[PDB]
RNA sequence: CCGAGGGUAGGGCCCGUGACUGGGGCGAAGUCGUAACAAGGUAGCUGUACCGGAAGGUGCGGCUGGAU
RNA sequence: UGGGAGAGGGUGGUGGAAUUCCCGGAGUAGCGGUGAAAUGCGCAGAUACCGGGAGGAACGCCGAUGGCGAAGGCAGCCACCUGGUCCACCCGUGACGCUGAGGCGCGAAAGCGUGGGGAGCAAACCGGAUUAGAUACCCGGGUAGUCCACGCCCUAAACG
RNA sequence: CGAUGUCGGCUCGUCGCAUCCUGGGGCUGAAGAAGGUCCCAAGGGUUGGGCUGUUCGCCCAUUAAAGCGGCACGCGAGCUG
RNA sequence: GAAUGCCGGCAUGAGUAACGAUAAAGAGGGUGAGAAUCCCUCUCGCCGUAAGCCCAAGGGUUCCUACGCAAUGGUCGUCAGCGUAGGGUUAGGCGGGACCUAAGGUGAAGCCGAAAGGCGUAGCCGAAGGGCAGCCGGUUAAUAUUCCGGCCCUUCCCGCAGGUGCGAUGGGGGGACGCUCUAGGCUAGGGGGACCGGAGCCAUGGACGAGCCCGGCCAGAAGCGCAGGGUGGGAGGUAGGCAAAUCCGCCUCCCAACAAGCUCUGCGUGGUGGGGAAGCCCGGGUGACAACCCCCCGAAGCCAGGGAGCCAAGAAAAGCCUCUAAGCACAACCUGCGGGAACCCGUACCGCAAACCGACACAGGUGGGCGGGUGCAAGAGCACUCAGGCGCGCGGGAGAACCCUCGCCAAGGAACUCUGCAAGUUGGCCCCGUAACUUCGGGAGAAGGGGUGCUCCCUGGGGUGAUGAGCCCCGGGGAGCCGCAGUGAACAGGCUCUGGCGACUGUUUACCAAAAACACAGCUCUCUGCGAACUCGUAAGAGGAGGUAUAGGGAGCGACGCUUGCCCGGUGCCGGAAGGUCAAGGGGAGGGGUGCAAGCCCCGAACCGAAGCCCCGGUGAACGGCGGCCGUAACUAUAACGGUCCUAAGGUAGCGAAAUUCCUUGUCGGGUAAGUUCCGACCUGCACGAAAAGCGUAACGACCGGAGCGCUGUCUCGGCGAGGGACCCGGUGAAAUUGAACUGGCCGUGAAGAUGCGGCCUACCCGUGGCAGGACGAAAAGACCCCGUGGAGCUUUACUGCAGCC
RNA sequence: GAGCUAGCCCUGGCCAGGGUGAAGCUGGGGUGAGACCCAGUGGAGGCCCGAACCGGUGGGGGAUGCAAACCCCUCGGAUGA
């Protein structure tokens, strides 16, 4: 059937991306701990 | 003069329509309406705060001039009675000999071509605007200012009116649509005249989708819910309220009165409502 | 080909009959009250409406075929 | 053709008396009701009285043994629209009349539908009396209804 | 109780005998025929249907007869539900 | 050594199940170490409103080519969406950006919040909506509206010429809009041609023919032609469009007004540029100087912003035009012409799927466009087929049980069973015909029947053209022919009678319930006078509503019909300036501590003192509730009647063994041979009853009862047949489970149901196909039940708080 | 975290073909004028049959599945809430 993940790219950036997390003070948290664990992604990769 | 449908489907039995044999013109003047933005019952929250509302018609909203003493001693001419959507009365397009051209709520008895006024001045006629204190005692009024240069904000329903009933100093005493004996300021605008299309309280639905037509969306019994939701939730098989009958958010709905006690307004109200 | 009639399907009228049910007539000496005939003890009758174990009562309007 | 009387019908307007309710004043120990009472109402200020407001319904005297209409029925006053009818003159048509199965229309009250209205009155209903009982008569309440608009119903001691 | 699936049916049987029928008997208030009662006997047999989820039971039409009970109220790693 | 322990390794089950749609394969020839599996040819089959083609998302090199086969590929592999390498995506016009706004988001002003932050007009952002200029062909192994060719167009800059009061973010116009139905004329697409072009073909009995087979177009600027859209012109007045205005609006007059004119699109034509089949020969070459014409059908697309009707009344902003304001009028703008300038990103490939979402090359899921022909009434339905694309990445045999999917069946025909579950039957169209009841629509496709092919003959109207022929769509009449059978294949209702519930179409427990549940128009009560009530929010602010009592919130009831009775003592709610109680505060009789004292300090009675509560009333479509015992009639029985106790009042109409009746399969009647169900009655209603509505009701229902007809493999009662499996051989090769095992029957025993103890009986060793009685078989630390001073949801007149309100 | 699901907001798109035949309109009849009747025209509808599309009624299969909800037959809606 239709299953959860349909992936949109406009979708992915605009919910889970850099400036997204910027915006808000939990998003800076979450890129503050990411950074804290050395995460080599940040963000989500998404194509545009 | 309610139109009647043939059962030729269960719900034409009883579907009946406003007749609009008044309306004279079936397109708005373009010079005077704005989109309506629909709001589905949801405030700036996003969050439902009105329950039910939502997926009607689109629709345009036609600017009306609730003020008129706006254009005082300068007549105009009843160009076309139209149908709004927005409101249970029709409206009146006005053209002014100024070439302004307005919305007014069409009174009963208003027919196209004819002129009104507003104004101290203004004849006793039906569709005249005048401060509350120079329409005599006795006259049957409406789209009544509530304060003065404040905006027309009573009798303004389809058939309804307000009635003046005698005067005590720098007020008016009206008895309202619901049957309130109140004080109004004789400053205050009003508008000589019954509201028309009085018909409409006798248009029956006719079936479910008519309402969605609305955007009334369909409205569950408290009884119908959980407890999780309603007081009246629960209970194995059908129930009983068992308490009293409550909305949503646990106050009573039978008999609760509600109005503000220390209301500021309760010096001008003479009478509340009766029926 | 038509054709007595036999078959299939569906209707119409009539008769008889039916658990049970509705009132009706009748029947020497049953029970309840007393509505009408006298102003019958609330004048009566009346169309309707509502109510009441029952006759009845009452509302509205009508009639005199009512008394003093 | 010229006149007449009339609550004949329909629409709109509008006038005074009275009742109820509301507000203000004054005032106090009862009022109301009956055969007699009681329920009821009243010191939370009733009743009786004055002034003010609101609303509905009915139209005192004139009024009659009267008038009008086909019957049902029709009554404050005003205006409009409209019907029948009588009298005078003896002018016009020239039997064009009578009745009338069916048909059609009208049709008191009650009742019904949909809006409205709702003061007084009052089926139902409640209470107080009475009584053996009293689902009555009498008393205190009281809802439809009584009123308006439109649409039904089509009955009658619709009787002379 | 770190699980022994529970009514009824269907399918498949197998066993006990306190025997429904058939076989052998004694007694009879057994004339015959038909029965009653008890004894021996488990080899075989022991129907189709209406009602109800029913087991059971009642009823219809038969029958030599339309037996009763055990097998985890036999049988859900066989079915049904 | 145990913790259903943790991590890892390796066993068992087992050479077992499986190898992923039953659309299907066979042979010849190549290549190679190796071939059912790669390449080529012929034959066969499958899709064909797709299983073909084009977009969009998503994916991200998977594309093309050479070289490879360890692993990946459910087998194999020489092959591949795999490994290595190289190559490949070209734009002023296509899409997005340097344009516009929508919801929404963000946010100078401003508002609010302990902080973080929340709001908010303008403005900004934001698109698959608006706006805006490219069509046809050729070329590559791989890109093309991008390269090339042909013919077209857009904007920016500069210049020349002609013209004009030029000039905007400001004013105005326009842009600019629904749903159904739909006219005229066209195009797309298609059918036919005895006409035009073409390599050929004559078979096997016939045909050298008006024979067969193939094809007969595409694009095009100006001009022109047909069809449409849009649009009044002039004057005078003017206070409105938040300055101005010659524009727009409003008034007057004159003229043109089914017109015209102007303007803008579509289609046709059009200089010119291209394409061009079968067949044959090696993607190419020929065909070929290819021909390119006639007739018919014909859109849902185009003209379009077309027309009509209806009510539920149908975005915005820019581009564009007009008006003017500063300004400037040596400028500026408008038209025409010329030259120059014209950026950034995407473009490969997959894209109903083996490349996307489902862990898999997964029978599932994924939006838009095209979607040919014939026949079947129509169609996107169905059958077969075109273009194109496939045979689904294990095979070979065999022809057991059993399983799945399928076909048939004697006689019977529901006897099956909880139940006709399932499967039959019926089945499209045309015609005849059709009941109770009804809200007059319906019920209705009621029921029930007749027709249906082919040939010849006669003929009616509609479309095209011309009014004829021809093509075309509906027909009608007569006569015949054949078969068991003519919607001959495929797609295509079984029907009736009678109950219960719900009026109805709708909605629902994604993934065990689709229903009688929810909703629903409609009815009632109640709150709300507007800065409404109510809701979300600490607030600001929102929603309500740019609404205003014919409106909005809440609650119950649920179309419609006929109706909805009695009780206000209790709870609620509404009314009540008295009275009682009542906190802080006021008041301060009267005390107390301390100090030499002035004083400082503490307690403090009366009395004044809100809401709430008490108390007095009202109120049921508010929460709710609506009796008992005994007696009585001239047969009996039974009580219309009476007596008495109780209550706030003692259940009214209507209905009743019911979706409710315990006793119960109540009793009687109906239907049946037989009826615990059903239907109709009765009424001692365990325990109906009137908006948690009462009693009905035409129509409706994948709801739940009962009956009958039709027909059947449901059954008596099974039989045979088909294919996919099971079985055998070759290839690849799991699983839960498992203390170890050398693992028999009885009768006993044992923690009470023993392969494992005792006694006896039976039994040579090891497998393969089968069946399920046992291993208290597997799975799941029982969900029932209890226990834990375990937990969570829910309630209230449990306790105690809090928001909110007073 | 609303790329699943629920509701709403903005903006687009889709619904073969066939059947039934409301109002109105026209004409005719009828009448004092009317209501009204008849024919034609018309094309309404949470109207009917049925694809796409959206569903998920009954049964069968599947049950270490093709699939952590699928497959086959059947069945509901299909201009509307
Ligand atoms: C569905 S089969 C599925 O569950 C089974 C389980 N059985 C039991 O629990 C039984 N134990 C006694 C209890 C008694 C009651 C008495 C009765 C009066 C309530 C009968 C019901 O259960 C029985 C479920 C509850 Cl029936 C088995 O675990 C089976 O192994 C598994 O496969
Ligand atoms: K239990
Ligand atoms: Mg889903
Ligand atoms: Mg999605
Ligand atoms: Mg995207
Ligand atoms: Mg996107
Ligand atoms: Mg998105
Ligand atoms: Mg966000
Ligand atoms: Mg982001
Ligand atoms: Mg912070
Ligand atoms: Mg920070
Ligand atoms: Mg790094
Ligand atoms: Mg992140
Ligand atoms: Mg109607
Ligand atoms: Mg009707
Ligand atoms: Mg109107
Ligand atoms: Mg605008
Ligand atoms: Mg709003
Ligand atoms: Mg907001
Ligand atoms: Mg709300
Ligand atoms: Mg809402
Ligand atoms: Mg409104
Ligand atoms: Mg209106
Ligand atoms: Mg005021
Ligand atoms: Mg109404
Ligand atoms: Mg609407
Ligand atoms: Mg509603
Ligand atoms: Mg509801
Ligand atoms: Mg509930
Ligand atoms: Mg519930
Ligand atoms: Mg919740
Ligand atoms: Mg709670
Ligand atoms: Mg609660
Ligand atoms: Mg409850
Ligand atoms: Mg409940
Ligand atoms: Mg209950
Ligand atoms: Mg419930
Ligand atoms: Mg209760
Ligand atoms: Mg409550
Ligand atoms: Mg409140
Ligand atoms: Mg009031
Ligand atoms: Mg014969
Ligand atoms: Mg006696
Ligand atoms: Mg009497
Ligand atoms: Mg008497
Ligand atoms: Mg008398
Ligand atoms: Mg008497
Ligand atoms: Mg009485
Ligand atoms: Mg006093
Ligand atoms: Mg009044
Ligand atoms: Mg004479
Ligand atoms: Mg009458
Ligand atoms: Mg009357
Ligand atoms: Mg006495
Ligand atoms: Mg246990
Ligand atoms: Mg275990
Ligand atoms: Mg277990
Ligand atoms: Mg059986
Ligand atoms: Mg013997
Ligand atoms: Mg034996
Ligand atoms: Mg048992
Ligand atoms: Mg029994
Ligand atoms: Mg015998
Ligand atoms: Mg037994
Ligand atoms: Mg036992
Ligand atoms: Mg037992
Ligand atoms: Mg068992
Ligand atoms: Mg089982
Ligand atoms: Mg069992
Ligand atoms: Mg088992
Ligand atoms: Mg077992
Ligand atoms: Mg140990
Ligand atoms: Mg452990
Ligand atoms: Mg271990
Ligand atoms: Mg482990
Ligand atoms: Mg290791
Ligand atoms: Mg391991
Ligand atoms: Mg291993
Ligand atoms: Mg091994
Ligand atoms: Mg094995
Ligand atoms: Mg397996
Ligand atoms: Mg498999
Ligand atoms: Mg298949
Ligand atoms: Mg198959
Ligand atoms: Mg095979
Ligand atoms: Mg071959
Ligand atoms: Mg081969
Ligand atoms: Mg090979
Ligand atoms: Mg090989
Ligand atoms: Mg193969
Ligand atoms: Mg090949
Ligand atoms: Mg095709
Ligand atoms: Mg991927
Ligand atoms: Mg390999
Ligand atoms: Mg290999
Ligand atoms: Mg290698
Ligand atoms: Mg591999
Ligand atoms: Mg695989
Ligand atoms: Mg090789
Ligand atoms: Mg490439
Ligand atoms: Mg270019
Ligand atoms: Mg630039
Ligand atoms: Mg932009
Ligand atoms: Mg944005
Ligand atoms: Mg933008
Ligand atoms: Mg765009
Ligand atoms: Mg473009
Ligand atoms: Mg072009
Ligand atoms: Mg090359
Ligand atoms: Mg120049
Ligand atoms: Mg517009
Ligand atoms: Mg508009
Ligand atoms: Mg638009
Ligand atoms: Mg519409
Ligand atoms: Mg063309
Ligand atoms: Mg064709
Ligand atoms: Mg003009
Ligand atoms: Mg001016
Ligand atoms: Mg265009
Ligand atoms: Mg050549
Ligand atoms: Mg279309
Ligand atoms: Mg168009
Ligand atoms: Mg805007
Ligand atoms: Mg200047
Ligand atoms: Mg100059
Ligand atoms: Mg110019
Ligand atoms: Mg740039
Ligand atoms: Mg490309
Ligand atoms: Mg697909
Ligand atoms: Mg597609
Ligand atoms: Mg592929
Ligand atoms: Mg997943
Ligand atoms: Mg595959
Ligand atoms: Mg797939
Ligand atoms: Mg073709
Ligand atoms: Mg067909
Ligand atoms: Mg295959
Ligand atoms: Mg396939
Ligand atoms: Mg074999
Ligand atoms: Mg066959
Ligand atoms: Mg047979
Ligand atoms: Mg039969
Ligand atoms: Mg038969
Ligand atoms: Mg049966
Ligand atoms: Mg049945
Ligand atoms: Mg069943
Ligand atoms: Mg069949
Ligand atoms: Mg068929
Ligand atoms: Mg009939
Ligand atoms: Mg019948
Ligand atoms: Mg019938
Ligand atoms: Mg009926
Ligand atoms: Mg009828
Ligand atoms: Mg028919
Ligand atoms: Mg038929
Ligand atoms: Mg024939
Ligand atoms: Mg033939
Ligand atoms: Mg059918
Ligand atoms: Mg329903
Ligand atoms: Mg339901
Ligand atoms: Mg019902
Ligand atoms: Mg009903
Ligand atoms: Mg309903
Ligand atoms: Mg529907
Ligand atoms: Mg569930
Ligand atoms: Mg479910
Ligand atoms: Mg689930
Ligand atoms: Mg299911
Ligand atoms: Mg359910
Ligand atoms: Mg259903
Ligand atoms: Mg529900
Ligand atoms: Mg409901
Ligand atoms: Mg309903
Ligand atoms: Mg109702
Ligand atoms: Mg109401
Ligand atoms: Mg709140
Ligand atoms: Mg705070
Ligand atoms: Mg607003
Ligand atoms: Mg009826
Ligand atoms: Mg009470
Ligand atoms: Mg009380
Ligand atoms: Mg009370
Ligand atoms: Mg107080
Ligand atoms: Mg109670
Ligand atoms: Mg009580
Ligand atoms: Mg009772
Ligand atoms: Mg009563
Ligand atoms: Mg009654
Ligand atoms: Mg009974
Ligand atoms: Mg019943
Ligand atoms: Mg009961
Ligand atoms: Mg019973
Ligand atoms: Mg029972
Ligand atoms: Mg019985
Ligand atoms: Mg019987
Ligand atoms: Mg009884
Ligand atoms: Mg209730
Ligand atoms: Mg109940
Ligand atoms: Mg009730
Ligand atoms: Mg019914
Ligand atoms: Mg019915
Ligand atoms: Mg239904
Ligand atoms: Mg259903
Ligand atoms: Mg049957
Ligand atoms: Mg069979
Ligand atoms: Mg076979
Ligand atoms: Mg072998
Ligand atoms: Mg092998
Ligand atoms: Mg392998
Ligand atoms: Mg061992
Ligand atoms: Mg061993
Ligand atoms: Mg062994
Ligand atoms: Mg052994
Ligand atoms: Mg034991
Ligand atoms: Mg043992
Ligand atoms: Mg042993
Ligand atoms: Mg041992
Ligand atoms: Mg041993
Ligand atoms: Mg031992
Ligand atoms: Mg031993
Ligand atoms: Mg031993
Ligand atoms: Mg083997
Ligand atoms: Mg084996
Ligand atoms: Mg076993
Ligand atoms: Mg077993
Ligand atoms: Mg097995
Ligand atoms: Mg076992
Ligand atoms: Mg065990
Ligand atoms: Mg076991
Ligand atoms: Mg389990
Ligand atoms: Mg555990
Ligand atoms: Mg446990
Ligand atoms: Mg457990
Ligand atoms: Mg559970
Ligand atoms: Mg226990
Ligand atoms: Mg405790
Ligand atoms: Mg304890
Ligand atoms: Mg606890
Ligand atoms: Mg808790
Ligand atoms: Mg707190
Ligand atoms: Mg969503
Ligand atoms: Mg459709
Ligand atoms: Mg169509
Ligand atoms: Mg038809
Ligand atoms: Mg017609
Ligand atoms: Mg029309
Ligand atoms: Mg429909
Ligand atoms: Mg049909
Ligand atoms: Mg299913
Ligand atoms: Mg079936
Ligand atoms: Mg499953
Ligand atoms: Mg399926
Ligand atoms: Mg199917
Ligand atoms: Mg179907
Ligand atoms: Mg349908
Ligand atoms: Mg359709």
């Amino acid at each position: 059937m239709k299953r959860t993940w349909q992936p949109n790219r406009r979708k992915r950036a605009k919910t889970h991306g850099f400036r997204a997390r910027m915006r808000t003070p939990g998003g800076r948290k979450v890129l503050k701990r990411r950074r804290q664990k050395g995460r080599w992604r940040l963000t989500p990769a998404v194509r545009k | 003069a309610v139109k009647k449908f043939k059962p030729y489907t269960p719900s034409r039995r009883f579907m009946t329509v406003a007749d609009f044999s008044e309306i004279t013109k079936t397109e708005p003047e373009k010079s005077l309406v704005k989109p309506l933005k629909k709001t589905g019952g949801r405030n700036n929250q996003g969050r439902i705060t009105v329950r039910f509302r939502g997926g009607g018609h689109k629709r345009l909203y036609r600017i009306i001039d609730f003020k008129r003493w706006d254009k005082v001693g300068i007549p105009a001419k009843v160009a076309a009675i139209e149908y709004d959507p927005n409101r249970s009365a029709r409206i009146a397009l006005l053209h002014y000999v100024d070439g302004e051209k307005r919305y007014i709520i069409a009174p009963d008895g208003l027919q196209v071509g004819q002129q009104v006024v507003a104004g101290p001045d203004a004849p006793i006629q039906v569709g005249n605007a005048l401060p509350l204190r120079f329409i005599p005692v006795g006259t049957v009024v409406h789209a009544v200012e509530l304060e003065p240069k404040k905006g027309a904000k009573l009798a303004r329903a389809a058939g309804t009116s307000a009635q003046i009933q005698g005067r005590e100093g720098d007020y008016v005493i009206l008895r309202l649509p619901s049957g309130e004996l109140r004080k109004v300021h004789g400053e205050c605008y009003a508008t000589v005249g019954a509201v028309g299309n009085a018909d409409h309280k006798n248009i029956v639905l006719g079936k479910a989708g008519r309402s969605r037509w609305l955007g009334r969306r369909p409205h569950v019994r408290g009884a119908a819910m959980n407890p999780v939701d309603h007081p009246h939730g629960g209970g194995e098989g059908r129930a009983p309220r068992g308490r009293p009958p409550a909305s949503p958010w646990g106050w009573q709905t039978k008999g609760l009165k509600t109005r503000k006690r220390r209301k500021p307004s309760s010096r001008f109200i003479i009478a509340r409502r009766k029926k």
